[PDB]
């Protein structure tokens, strides 16, 4: 199952400043128009 | 509860920036003496670059209330009910039961590629009024990214 | 060698709303490019669905817990012409449409301290009593405000012709869209605490018939 | 699938911005600001389109300067274009040197933000029609009406 | 067997830039060549690149070496409309155009004495100071007069918006283009000597919306 | 790339040359020397197109003879084009016996130099227009105003 | 330095004429006393045929300044700032230190393909007043090519 | 490497009266419009 907090979903790639190998981080559409909010990592 | 990229691009985010400089400043007291809509705008600055706001605020588990913290592009005033639809721009909530700490960041915006001009006015506004059961402060920590 | 036409009576006149364009001035510019540029919306609506905006009740966003026995704390109509939704984004959106169809995105937020939990249920009642079990024939869910303070209730759309109109009068009127209303179950009030409340548009909302308001 | 709130749609539309003016800039501003065009526009920061002009009246030719050109009483070999039944429609192209104009501006908007010059043989009513519209950044929408 | 037509208002009148070509009279013409004829161009900066024209420096294209210690020979703006470029081609073909974008070459040529060589820096200041070590952080070149009596300072494009406006109002504006100037690093200089300086278009530079100047 | 410089692009509009006449040349010297067409057909030794004439106002036809025609009051089924609209529009070849134009002469240009004659029911107003322009040999080129 | 063909052709150079006659003439003498824009022009010829004029001047190690050889077609008159766009025309630079002697090739040019008519003009004009530390001459040697 | 000026690049045609065996010569374009200046021949 994928580790991510309610309402998080992986597929969107960690921006610069999280230090993810994997490249997958646990984003979530919110926060405005247009607006991406990344809050860890994603673990499979 | 995370860090916000207001504007940001859906191809980027398939499956760069950081922040140069710091600074840190008080905004107000967070007081339950202020209602709904006490904006409190600062422009920015205070070179083609990027903001990167941590505004934070001190909160126990006694404290109760809700700001909305926002990056408003060219804000030049706000309408008297224009407050209602300020989520329409990059923002957070800070809740002292949920994260009590904002992170919002935000691209270079302009009519041209390069900048003189407050492009960018962090706004905070108080949601809802604050509840207790011995005051409450909010920080500004302001940081350019990609000068 | 040449063609034979007829000028047909009632075509030609200048409309506003033409899909014919115009003979350009300057053909041969270029505009460099638009592509890397940052917060494009193609469509309106699409902005409505990410946007929740909040609601008026009263000049505030949010709801005060009432420690007298009424459980209700508010019954306010599906209506973007309601004073309610005066100052949503849809509502402002919807003034500017004839008609619309599709389902909205309630979104409450608990803003109280983190020690005191309660339990909220949120009824829609479709075109009426308000008691949780004449509710539970109806449309309703519950939240509890111990796992996530934040809660979205999607409202159907129960209307009886396939498309509504944005605009009406229909005060507190029984039968207006729905009268969504918010019921605390948890009688052991402790005290004051706030609900804020937000709409945004469904997937499936969609509006029609761009007008100009001249009331 | 939702069409009649397309942004390409919505402003694709003609206008009626002022009436009665001989000379006036092209400044996409000088629309009502409680119309449908006219109260979307202002819902965003940014936006680009390439204007369409029309002017309805008894003005037998009509004149346009790109923007920036210098303003001038009289107007020799500027791009004119004579009226056909009281009325002329031509096409504007994007004029201004920056790459988006703005609604706003936190620094009232500067010249530059605006389409070209026009002057008239007579005053006319103008309508404007944004083809191809781009909006960025959206903004506050309230109800012009209640 | 007609086809029905409609004839649009606004659309037909005389335009002066229509793109349609009018009805010949004698359609049977036939020129015979100009294939090998001299000096045809067909695109105006094309000339204005391969062509340097002088500069205006108070009715003469030259700068006269002073004695008194200023290091600064000449300091000039980068806009056309400067009574400096006042008599360049580039100017001239800048008057019939509203925008412009692109880079300037400047070409400096030294006529002085074989036997006396002096070494000259060029520096261009972004819209300030006027000193080669705050000229250091910002664009700058030095060239000796011992290799090649012939320098070539492009100029590179570093206005805020996309493109410039080519009519405007700047006498010895600190923003008006970026102030290209003459410092002569040698301080023991011998005699009177002169440097010719002339101007040509880069070859990214790219006029737009031809003009007719009534002014 | 650049398109706006393009001689083909820039001679290709109608310039407004000379008001109220019924029988001129068509000397493309004609021109105002200070506008754009004018000022950058100037600035070339010689230059090669086929012109284009438009006669605006009140007359029932023109006439036009090629270079080279004697010149009479009365002409008779020669180039005739009745206005429609008090417009009329008409392209002219090439007429000159050489196989260039000149705008300089180092010898007055002599009267071999023009693209025909034309006449007038009625005063006209006449633009030209350059189709197909070719310029040779580059001139000195001034800004016309300051 | 070099010899500089006007008008050149570009196919021509991609990997015949010569000058058949031959022609001496003083033109003025270069004295610092003329400033920048003393115009000595000179009408050629003073039969369909391309000239090749070498304007040359007698110049030491302490004589400086600068002229301006053209050749202008049908050079009808030069306006008051026309000489500073000179440079639009077949032309060399005669420099004390740099080359001291012009050379320049140009083809037939005319409206027919055959001429009478000054068709050309060599012009030379006093780009830099001459500095010395003794008079310079200046002699134009002018050969038809091709006639 | 060319054996030019400073400036002069090969690959123009020598023109009648220059004597390059190669017809190679140190063209270089300046001096007005479509002016072509050669100066010696080219050498590989």
């Amino acid at each position: 199952e994928n580790n991510c907090p309610d309402g998080y979903s992986c597929g969107y790639r960690c921006r610069s400043g999280w230090g993810c190998s994997g490249d997958e981080c646990c984003g979530r559409r919110g926060g405005g128009w247009g607006s991406i909010e990344l809050i860890a990592c994603c673990s499979s | 509860v995370g860090i916000t990229y207001g504007y940001a691009d859906a191809d980027s985010f398939r499956p760069v920036e950081q922040a140069e400089r710091f600074f840190k400043e008080k905004l107000f007291d967070w007081t339950s003496d202020k209602p709904f809509g006490t904006l409190y705008v600062l422009e920015l600055p205070k070179m083609r670059n990027g903001w990167d706001v941590q505004v934070s605020a001190t909160s126990t588990q006694f404290n109760g209330g809700s700001l909305l913290v926002a990056m408003v592009p060219e804000l030049c005033s706000l309408k008297d009910r224009e407050e209602f639809q300020l989520s329409l721009y990059p923002h957070q909530f800070i809740n002292p039961r949920t994260n009590t700490t904002a992170h919002i960041q935000v691209p270079y915006l302009g009519v041209n590629r390069h900048d003189q001009h407050q492009a960018w006015s962090l706004v905070v506004m108080v949601l809802t009024p604050l509840t207790t059961e011995g005051t409450v402060e909010v920080y500004a920590n302001i940081a350019p990214t990609n000068v | 060698g040449i063609i034979p036409v007829a000028c047909f009576d009632g075509y030609g006149g200048f409309q506003n709303t033409d899909p014919k364009t115009a003979d350009p001035i300057y053909g041969y510019v270029y505009n460099p490019s638009r592509n890397d540029c940052h917060g494009r919306y193609s469509n309106l609506l699409d902005v409505a669905e990410a946007c929740p905006t909040f609601l008026n009740f009263d000049g505030k966003p949010y709801v005060v817990t009432k420690n007298n026995g009424d459980k209700v704390m508010t019954c306010f109509d599906v209506a973007f012409t309601h004073k309610v939704h005066k100052n949503t984004f849809l509502a402002g959106l919807a003034d500017y449409y004839a008609q619309y169809q599709g389902s909205l995105n309630y979104h409450f937020m608990y803003t109280g301290p983190t020690h005191h939990k309660a339990k909220f249920m949120v009824a829609y009642i479709p075109p009426l009593p308000k008691t949780p079990e004449d509710a539970a024939h109806c449309y309703h869910s519950e939240w509890d405000t111990g796992l996530n303070s934040q809660f979205t209730f999607a409202v159907p759309y129960v209307s009886a012709s396939d498309f509504s109109y944005t605009h009406t009068d229909t005060p507190a009127m029984a039968t207006t869209n729905g009268w969504v209303a918010v019921f605390q179950v948890t009688d052991t009030h402790s005290a004051e605490a706030a609900v804020v409340v937000s709409v945004s548009a469904g997937p499936d909302l969609e509006f029609r018939f761009p007008v100009d308001p001249v009331r | 699938k939702r069409v009649h709130t397309d942004v390409a749609f919505v402003m694709d539309r003609f206008t009626h911005v002022l009436t009665n003016r001989t000379a006036f800039a092209v400044d996409l501003m000088d629309t009502n600001e409680k119309t449908l065009v006219g109260a979307l526009l202002r819902a965003a920061t940014y936006y680009f389109c390439d204007l369409e002009i029309a002017c309805l009246g008894e003005h037998e030719r009509v004149w346009w300067q790109p923007n920036g050109a210098p303003r001038t009483t009289t107007l020799r070999d500027n791009p004119m274009v004579f009226s056909h039944n009281n009325v002329t429609r031509f096409a504007v192209p994007y004029t201004a040197p920056h790459r988006l104009l703005s609604t706003r501006y936190n620094g009232k908007l500067p010249s530059t933000f605006n389409f070209g010059y026009v002057t008239a043989d007579k005053p006319v009513d103008v309508y404007y029609r944004m083809k191809r519209a781009e909006l960025y950044c959206p903004r506050p929408l309230l109800p012009g009406y209640d």
